């Protein structure tokens, strides 16, 4: 909920 | 400042004008969807775009590496003998059409992310610690009852109450508690269904920050001028417009200059700007980290655990290493990247200076002897005939779950493969073929997980506290490859530990981890990024660095 994938 | 061979900022030569209008551009292939409430907006390009009215009116200032300072539209102050933090807001803070930004502002931002009726995307799991949110959340209580006003709901402080104290909380995008206000005389009498798609959210927003954006094209721009009620520093500038340029338009409008600035770009595009003459492009470490995983067991969703017991080779410390050691990743990136990619020595990246050191030593260097050493002193003894390593009787290879994404991604995936044959390593990709993002996401998130690959990559866009709880833990459903390691789970709780309040001994936690998750080399990290934009040379003070709290006020043009 803080770290996207990307 | 440098970041790689980039300068950080645009040292214009000249002085700035009065005044002045500048044309600034986000490279996206979609349009924009304005929504000025931070709780409510899921568009990263207008998250970006909403930089000059506020950027979705953010309270706090924060130092370079985003740890928060005082000085901002608001100060926060955190006490652990209360289990405390203080929000206060400034006496001169004020909405974009005079009117007041009170404490109630502040906790409407709460009830737009809490209550379901709003329809908001962003409650998590975090936000339960806040004392009575999670029965607000659940309509159990009518009101949040760990948030209270001293000074009454039209004051200017808040006081949020906690279950525990995180050592995190020093760092904006820490997630215990929020960051943005919203105006709620504003918008008090719009049903919560309706907040969304209403003008006063989208079209004709009240905003905090130096400028305010006058007129709203759909989908595509935003005329921004002064907001007359800011309380900081007057902008330079009588205007600013934003708008969306799609990828196959960016490069032309650089060279017609029809864009002062342009953010967003990708990184393949980095060649074409390089070169372009009027223009500055300057750089910055991005909050970013690829890795390697290795798959090493299950996700046990009904009891929320990872279970290390999947049998393979990988489960051989000396064999992860050496997987690790043979890769050319400097090498990858020489050729390829045009300095945008930079070899990771570790899994947090280097923006976050009090949290890593350079000194931690990963696998950034190839090293084919002691990748082959290692395979030997563990009985992966190599054959005459193939070129392969076997051990009681069985050839070691394995499955690359390689993906599509990068613009060389094929050629890339075959140099590790190739890489790995130099060390006896057979490596194939799976089903033959690189696996597209969405079949991706959906192979290594489904749990309990696939026994049917061996090797993938991962990357990751990190907040600015960059927990890794949610990425590496025992418990988390992301630790892809479900690693379950005593000294690891202890090495992150320290992390995230009273002690961990004092940044020295934080910073310590964090190295000791990253130590220690390159040893165990159940995941090794692979690159660090950064990002570039091109600058107009006429614009006057500009910079990327990430402690720059006024450069929309500092901003400005030559001519």
């Amino acid at each position: 909920a803080a770290a996207a994938a990307a | 400042l440098k970041a790689g061979n980039f300068d950080v900022a645009y040292q214009n030569p000249d002085k700035a004008i009065k005044g002045g209008n500048l044309k600034v551009a986000y490279q996206s292939d979609s349009p924009m969807k304005a929504q000025w409430l931070s709780g409510l907006s899921n568009d990263a390009t207008f998250a970006t775009m909403s930089g000059p009215g506020g950027g979705q009116d953010g309270l706090f200032f924060t130092d370079s590496g985003f740890k928060f300072i005082k000085g901002g539209a608001a100060d926060v102050a955190l006490d652990k003998e209360s289990k405390t933090a203080t929000i206060t807001l400034r006496k001169d803070l004020k909405w974009s059409d005079g009117s007041e930004v009170t404490a109630k502002d502040y906790e409407f931002t709460y009830e737009t992310i809490a209550n379901p009726a709003y329809g908001s995307d962003r409650w998590t799991d975090s936000l339960a610690n806040i004392v009575g949110l999670s029965d607000y959340h659940t309509g159990k209580a009518k009101t949040i009852s760990g948030i209270t006003f001293p000074d009454g709901e039209n004051g200017k402080v808040i006081k949020v109450q906690f279950k525990e104290m995180k050592p995190g909380m020093t760092q904006s995008g820490n997630g215990y508690f929020l960051e943005t206000v919203a105006p709620y005389q504003y918008l008090k009498d719009v049903a919560p269904k309706d907040l969304a798609s209403s003008p006063k959210t989208t079209t004709k927003p009240l905003v905090t920050g130096p400028f305010k954006p006058e007129n709203v094209v759909a989908g595509e721009s935003i005329k921004y001028v002064p907001n007359p009620y800011y309380w900081g520093e007057k902008p330079k500038l009588n205007s600013i417009t934003y708008e969306v340029v799609s990828t196959a338009k960016s490069v032309a409008a650089l060279s017609s200059s029809k864009y002062d600035i342009i953010n967003g770009m990708v990184s393949s595009q980095y060649k074409q700007v390089k070169n372009l003459k009027g223009y500055k492009v300057l750089g910055q470490q991005a909050m970013y980290i690829s890795l390697m995983y290795y798959n090493l067991g299950h996700y046990d969703a009904k009891n929320s655990i990872n279970v290390q017991d999947r049998k393979t080779p990988l489960q051989d410390q000396n064999v992860r290493q050496a997987i690790g050691y043979a890769r050319n990743v400097a090498e990858v990136d020489n050729k390829f990247s045009n300095g945008l990619s930079t070899p990771a020595n570790s899994l947090i990246p280097p923006i976050f200076k009090q949290f890593t050191s350079s000194s931690v030593k990963g696998y950034e260097k190839q090293d084919l002897d002691k990748a082959n050493k290692l395979l030997d002193e563990d009985g992966w003894k190599l054959n005459k005939s193939t070129g392969y390593r076997e051990k009681d009787g069985k050839e070691l290879s394995l499955v690359y779950a390689a993906r599509v994404g990068d613009a060389n991604a094929e050629t890339i995936a075959q140099n590790y493969i190739q890489q790995w044959k130099k060390i006896g390593v057979k490596v194939s990709l799976y089903n033959g073929k690189l696996m597209e993002f969405n079949s991706w996401v959906d192979h290594m998130t489904t749990p309990p997980g696939a026994n049917d690959w061996d090797i993938t990559d991962g990357s990751w866009s990190l907040a600015s506290e960059p927990s890794q709880q949610d990425l590496f833990s025992a418990a988390a459903p992301y630790n892809f490859g479900h690693f379950n390691d005593s000294e690891i789970t202890k090495d992150l709780n320290d992390i995230d530990s009273a002690k961990s309040e004092n940044p020295t001994y934080r910073k310590a936690a964090f190295v000791k981890y990253q130590e220690d998750m390159n040893k165990k080399a159940y995941v090794i990290p692979t690159n660090f990024m950064l990002n570039y934009t091109p600058v107009n040379k006429r614009v006057v003070g500009m910079t990327l660095d990430y402690g720059a709290m006024n450069t929309w006020s500092e901003i400005g043009v030559s001519s």
